């Protein structure tokens, strides 16, 4: 995910181009690109190191339940 | 999402001006095809006149 960040950031026609070279077909990179959902995904990329940041699970924090309602009391 | 920009073509407004105007001709000499000789000439019967 440091290299899709690094694609994106990249020229439009820069792209297209890196997604054609993988396999993927022209009408659907330029469905991609053309819909400018590669401007939506540098803040899905970003928000994808909140969630991996802090541990619900560990040795023991696996064995309470967090959605409790009464630890949300 | 910026598009590349028009490249200009030097190689044909470079044969349209260079293109001088038409040579204006004017003669030194007179246009000669015909000209004077001497030749011996001879009577009737064969002799050198």
């Amino acid at each position: 995910i440091e290299e899709l960040y690094k694609v994106i950031s990249l020229h439009e026609n820069e792209i297209q181009l890196y997604l054609i070279s993988l396999g993927i077909p022209k009408i659907d990179a330029d469905t991609y690109v053309g819909s400018k959902i590669y401007s939506q995904d540098k803040y899905r990329i970003l928000e994808s190191y909140v969630y991996n940041l802090l541990s619900i699970n560990y040795g023991c924090y696996q064995l309470f339940d967090f959605n409790s309602p009464d630890l949300e009391k | 999402k910026t598009i590349p920009t028009f490249e200009p073509k030097e190689s044909i407004l470079k044969k349209l001006e260079d293109i001088k105007p038409e040579q204006v001709k004017k003669q030194t000499k007179l246009f000669r095809i015909f000209e004077p000789r001497q030749l011996p000439v001879y009577r009737a019967n064969g002799e050198k006149e």
